RNA sequence: UAAAUCGAGAG
C-alpha cells in the first residue's frame, strides 16, 4: 500500500535479482504455437517465413 | 529448369539417378513410376515428395546397365503419352456410339 | 473480428478551455499521399482497407498551426467497418471531439487455429 | 423410432421474418435471467415498498 | 513385357449413361495410378472462369464486401474456357487485362420500397423492389472484340438462382467482377467438376450354394438390383454388382458369414463425372487426359 | 450529405464549427454515409 | 551482415515449464513457405512433453 | 449468414436450392428428406447444406440504418 | 514509453 523502498525493489520475486538478473528478456527470440510436421528430420524445426524475415545473424564477410 | 538431375545421386556409369521436378505431385509422378517400372532394363524406380508444402517431386531411377536413367525416363514419358492417347481415343470411338 | 476504437480530441482539455484540436484538415502543407483514406472532414472513408502506418483521423492544432493525423497501430490489415460521430450533452453546440471507428478483420482459418 | 428431434425451418425462418409482437418465444430463456431481473425489480416495488 | 499394344487391346470404355452435367462410364484393365492420375486432374488441373478479382463502388448492405466478393468468385461462369488466354500476374496491374484473357461482369442493384405493398403482408417480394440479389443479375460488359466473339454466346452464370444477397431500401451494391482463367488446384471456384471420382467394380462371389428361402434373406442384404434368385430354381446370383454399394451387411448375418466374400475388381473403375455447367463432363475428362498426355510432352521435350 | 442521424435516419451535411447533432430530432449521434469509392478485392 | 536465418542455422527451442534440460534443445532450421507456426517433429514431442494442442513454444537465435 | 453458393465437402452449387426448399417445404406438405430429394441432393454433404441452414441474414436484415422506422 | 490492482483466458 505504501511506496515501496529501494529494499522492496530487489528482496522477493518481481524483485531485481530474481526478475532483472537470474532471469530477463531476450533478443533475437521469437515465440509461436507449434504444429506437427513430418518430411523433417527429427533434428529441425519448421520455421514460418515471418521469423525467417525478421531473425538475422550478423556474418562477418569474408 | 522444370525437371533437373541431382549429381549428389547420379552415378558415373550413368545407371543410377534421381531428377528433381518441379510443380508436380502424386499425379505425374506415379504414373511415370508405374510406366517406367514396366521398362524391364529399369532395375529400381521410385517417387518421393520431400516436403509436401514444396512443389518438388524427386524420381530415383536405377538400371541393370546398356541403357541410362535419361534413356529410361525418356521412355517412360513416350510410354505415358501412348497410354493417355490410347485412352482418348477409346473415349472418342466410345463417345460416337453412344 | 471487429474492434472498436474511440478517438477523442478532448483528452488534451478540460474545465471548458477552449477547444485547441479540431478535425479536419487546415491550411498548412500536408502531403496528399494521406489523402487517399480520408475526406475532406478528416475523417476515413467506409470500407477502406487501412494497414499500419495509415492516417485514421486528421486534426489541425491550433497550438502548433499543424495538420497532424492519428494513424493505426495494428499489424493486422483492417478495414473501415463505420465511424460514428459523437456529440456530447452539453448545452453549447461544440465542435465534434470524439470519433467511434470501428475496423473489421478477416479471420480465416489458418493453420494452428484452434477448433 | 422414438428419439426424434426436428429442424423447425418453416417455423424458425418465419420468426426470424416477423418477430412477434406480443411476448418473446423460449419463455426459458427469461428464467434464466431472473435471480438478476427479479433481484433488482425487487428493491424499487412489491410488498412494504 | 507389358506393351503400348497391349494395353491398347485390353483395355476398353463401357459408357453407361451421358448427360449435359454427369457422365457415368467405366474403364477397365487400366491402372489404379492412370485412373487416380485422370480423377486428379478432373479435380484440380483443368482450366474454368471464374471471378477473380472484385471492385467495389458501394455496398451499403448488411453482408461485408470480402463475404460479397468471395460469394461472387463462387458462383461457376457458363464461358467455354478456351475463349480466353491467360492473364501474367508479372504484368502491371494497368495493363494486366486485356479483352482477350478478362471478362467483366457487373453489378449495380440498388433496393427500394415499394409503396403499392398490400396491406397486411409480410412476404418481401411484396414490400420491397430488388430485395433479393441473384446471380443472374450480373450483368457482362464485354469490353473490345469480345462484343463480337460473345456475341453468340453471351456470359451468363451456369446456376442464375444463386442467392448472392439480399437487400432493404436504401441499401444499394454497385460492383464490378473481373474473371480470368484458372485451375481448381490454386482455389476451389476454378474447379469445374462439381465432384469427379472413381470405385471399384464390386465383386460378389457366392462361394456355396445359397438354394432356398435364405435366398431371399441373401436378397434381402443387398440393393435390390444385385441378387436375383434364379427363376428355375430356388437358388441366387449376382444380377448386377454395379447396383450394390459395398454395405457388407450380409456379413453381420452368421447364416451367410460363410457362404459368400466380397472383393473389388480392382482395374475396373467407374468414372462419375458431375460438372459445375461450363463444361460437359465428356470434354472434362477429354481435356483430363490431354492435359496428362500435355504434362508428360513438356517433361520429356526439356533438357534435363 | 455527408452524415445520417442514428434515430431517425435522415441525412444531413455537417459544416465547420457546426453543431453535432440531427437537425430533423435532437438526436447527437451521427454515422459518416459510405459514400461510392473504388474499393479494390480479390474473390479468394 | 546482418543475413537473414537460413537452413544451416541452429536454434535453440524451449518450452515452459522447463522441469528437466532435455526441454530445452537445439534444433537444425529449415525454413517452410506457407505458415506462421513452429513445425517440430513427433520424437521431440517426448522431451518437451508438448500437444499440438495450441501449445506455444521460444525459438532463440544465438548470434555468435 | 446467408445459404452458402457451393457445398463445402464437395463444390456443388446449392444456393439456388435455398428458396425452392423453403417453397418445397411450405406450399407442398413434405418432409425434410423428401424435399432434398427433388431438389437433387444426393449425398448427405450436400443435403446437410439446406437441411441444417439457419438463415440468420434476415434478422440482420430488420436493423437498418439508411431508412427511417 | 511507464506501474500497480482487479478481471478474463492459454499451455
Ligand atoms: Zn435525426
Ligand atoms: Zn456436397
Amino acid at each position: 500500500v505504501p511506496i515501496p523502498g529501494v529494499k522492496q525493489a530487489l528482496e522477493k520475486k518481481e524483485g531485481l535479482f530474481r526478475k532483472h538478473m537470474m532471469g530477463k528478456r531476450v533478443n533475437y527470440a521469437a515465440r509461436s504455437v507449434i504444429s506437427p510436421d513430418p518430411n523433417i528430420e527429427t533434428n529441425e524445426i519448421g520455421v514460418p517465413p515471418v521469423f525467417a524475415v525478421k531473425l538475422t545473424y550478423p556474418e562477418p564477410v569474408t | 529448369e522444370k525437371i533437373k538431375l541431382l549429381t549428389q545421386a547420379t552415378s558415373e556409369d550413368g545407371t543410377s539417378a534421381s531428377f528433381q521436378i518441379v510443380e508436380e505431385d502424386h499425379t505425374l509422378g506415379n504414373a511415370l513410376r508405374y510406366v517406367i517400372m514396366k521398362n524391364p532394363d529399369v532395375e529400381f524406380c521410385g517417387y518421393s515428395i520431400p516436403h509436401p508444402s514444396e512443389n518438388l517431386l524427386n524420381i530415383r531411377i536405377q538400371t541393370y546397365g546398356e541403357t541410362t536413367a535419361v534413356d529410361a525416363l525418356q521412355k517412360g514419358l513416350k510410354d505415358l503419352m501412348d497410354l493417355c492417347d490410347v485412352v482418348e481415343s477409346k473415349f472418342t470411338e466410345k463417345i460416337k456410339s453412344m | 473480428m471487429y474492434k472498436t476504437e474511440k478517438v477523442d480530441l478532448a483528452l488534451n482539455r478540460n474545465r471548458g478551455d477552449p477547444i485547441t484540436q479540431h478535425f479536419g484538415f487546415g491550411n498548412d502543407e500536408w502531403p496528399k499521399e494521406w489523402l487517399e483514406k480520408l475526406d475532406e472532414d478528416g475523417l476515413p472513408y467506409i470500407g477502406t482497407y487501412v494497414e499500419e502506418g495509415d492516417p485514421i483521423c486528421a486534426y489541425f492544432d491550433d497550438t502548433l498551426n499543424k495538420t497532424k493525423i492519428k494513424t493505426y497501430h495494428s499489424s493486422e490489415p483492417a478495414y473501415i467497418e463505420e465511424v460514428n460521430l459523437i456529440g456530447d450533452e452539453s448545452n453549447k453546440f461544440q465542435e465534434l471531439q470524439t470519433v467511434s471507428i470501428k475496423y473489421r478483420i478477416r479471420r480465416t482459418p489458418q493453420i494452428g487455429d484452434k477448433f | 423410432q422414438a428419439r426424434t428431434a426436428d429442424f423447425r425451418t418453416l417455423e424458425r425462418e418465419s420468426r426470424f421474418i416477423n418477430p412477434p409482437k406480443d411476448k418473446s418465444a423460449f419463455p426459458l430463456l427469461q428464467e434464466a435471467v431472473q435471480p438478476h431481473i427479479g433481484s433488482f425489480n425487487a428493491l424499487t416495488e412489491g410488498p412494504d415498498g | 513385357e507389358w506393351n503400348v499394344e497391349k494395353f491398347k487391346k485390353d483395355f476398353e470404355v463401357n459408357i453407361s449413361s451421358l448427360d449435359a452435367r454427369e457422365a457415368n462410364f467405366d474403364l477397365i484393365n487400366i491402372d489404379t495410378s492412370i485412373a487416380n492420375a485422370f480423377r486428379r486432374i478432373m479435380i484440380s488441373e483443368v482450366p474454368s472462369v471464374a471471378a477473380e478479382y472484385v471492385y467495389f463502388f458501394n455496398n451499403t448492405s448488411v453482408i461485408q464486401d470480402e463475404v460479397l466478393a468471395h460469394r461472387i468468385g463462387l458462383v461457376p461462369l457458363k464461358v467455354d474456357p478456351d475463349m480466353l488466354t491467360w492473364v501474367d500476374s508479372n504484368l502491371p496491374d494497368d495493363e494486366k487485362f486485356t479483352d482477350e484473357n478478362t471478362i467483366v461482369l457487373s453489378l449495380n442493384v440498388k433496393c427500394t420500397r415499394n409503396p403499392d405493398a398490400p396491406k397486411g403482408s409480410t412476404d418481401p417480394k411484396e414490400l420491397y423492389n430488388n430485395a433479393h440479389v441473384y446471380a443472374r443479375d450480373l450483368k457482362f460488359e464485354p469490353q473490345g472484340r469480345q462484343s463480337t466473339t460473345f456475341a453468340d454466346c453471351p456470359v451468363v452464370p451456369a446456376d442464375p438462382d444463386i442467392l448472392l444477397a439480399k437487400l432493404r431500401p436504401g441499401q444499394e451494391i454497385s460492383l464490378k467482377a473481373h474473371c480470368i482463367l484458372g485451375i481448381g488446384g490454386d482455389h476451389a471456384k476454378f474447379s469445374p467438376v462439381s465432384t469427379a471420382s472413381y470405385r471399384l467394380l464390386p465383386q460378389i462371389n457366392i462361394l456355396q450354394p445359397i438354394k432356398g428361402e435364405s435366398a431371399r434373406r441373401f436378397q434381402k442384404c443387398f440393393p435390390p438390383g444385385v441378387i436375383g434368385i434364379d427363376e428355375g430354381s430356388d437358388e441366387a446370383y449376382v444380377k448386377d454388382a454395379r447396383k450394390d454399394t459395398v454395405s457388407r451387411e450380409v456379413l453381420r448375418y452368421e447364416e451367410f458369414a460363410d457362404k459368400v466374400k466380397l472383393g473389388r475388381v480392382r482395374n475396373h473403375f467407374i468414372f462419375n463425372v458431375e460438372s459445375a455447367g461450363a463444361m460437359t463432363p465428356e470434354e472434362i475428362f477429354f481435356k483430363s487426359v490431354r492435359i496428362l498426355k500435355n504434362k508428360a510432352e513438356y517433361l520429356k521435350n526439356c533438357p534435363i | 450529405l455527408k452524415y445520417i442521424c442514428a434515430e431517425c435516419s435522415s441525412k444531413l451535411s455537417l459544416s465547420r464549427t457546426d453543431a453535432v447533432r440531427c437537425k430533423d430530432c435532437g438526436h447527437r449521434i451521427l454515422l459518416k454515409a459510405r459514400t461510392k469509392r473504388l474499393v479494390q478485392f480479390e474473390a479468394r | 551482415v546482418y543475413r537473414h536465418i537460413k537452413n544451416r542455422d541452429v536454434v535453440l527451442m524451449n518450452r515452459q515449464p522447463t522441469l528437466h534440460k532435455a526441454s530445452m534443445m537445439g534444433h537444425k532450421v529449415r525454413v517452410l513457405p506457407n505458415e506462421k507456426t513452429l513445425r517440430l517433429h513427433y520424437a521431440n514431442t517426448g522431451a518437451y512433453n508438448a500437444d499440438f494442442d495450441g501449445d506455444e513454444m521460444n525459438m532463440h537465435f544465438p548470434q555468435n | 449468414m446467408i445459404v452458402p453458393v457451393r457445398c463445402f465437402s464437395c463444390g456443388k452449387v446449392v444456393g439456388d436450392k435455398w428458396e425452392s426448399y423453403l417453397n418445397l417445404l411450405q406450399e407442398d406438405e413434405l418432409d425434410e428428406g423428401t424435399a432434398l430429394s427433388r431438389l437433387g441432393l444426393k449425398r448427405y454433404c450436400c443435403r446437410r447444406m439446406i437441411l441444417t441452414h439457419v438463415d440468420l441474414i434476415e434478422k440482420f436484415l430488420r436493423y437498418n440504418p439508411l431508412e427511417k422506422r
